[PDB]
C-alpha cells in the first residue's frame, strides 16, 4: 500500500490605508472668523488564496 | 460435470476439463486532485468636509 499527499496553500493580503486631514482656522478680533476642515480616508483590502 | 468438480476453496463448480489457479490479486488506485481558489477585495472610502 502506498499513499502520496501533496498539499500547497498560498495566501496573499494587501491592505493600504490613506488618511488626509487638512484644517484651516482664521479668527480676527471678533469680526471675521472662518474655520474649515476636510478629512479623506480610503482603505483598500485585497486577499488572494490558493 | 460428471464428477461435479469443485474449486478448492469451495466457491464455484468447475467442469472436469478445466483447472483453476487462485491468483487472487486486487489492485486499487485512487487519485484525488483538489484545486481551491479564494479572492476577496474590500475597499472603503470615507470623505469628510466640515
Amino acid at each position: 500500500q502506498e499513499d502520496h499527499v501533496r498539499s500547497s496553500f498560498l495566501l496573499d493580503n494587501q491592505n493600504s490605508q490613506n488618511t488626509v486631514t487638512a484644517s484651516a482656522g482664521i479668527a480676527f478680533l471678533n469680526i471675521v472668523n472662518f474655520k474649515v476642515e476636510t478629512d479623506y480616508i480610503s482603505q483598500t483590502s485585497l486577499t488572494k488564496d490558493y | 460435470y460428471t464428477n461435479c468438480k469443485t474449486t478448492e476453496d469451495g466457491q464455484y463448480i468447475i467442469p472436469d476439463e478445466v483447472y483453476t489457479i487462485p491468483q487472487k490479486e486486487s489492485n486499487l488506485e485512487m487519485n484525488s486532485e483538489v484545486l481551491e481558489s479564494w479572492m476577496n477585495y474590500q475597499s472603503t472610502t470615507s470623505l469628510s468636509i466640515n
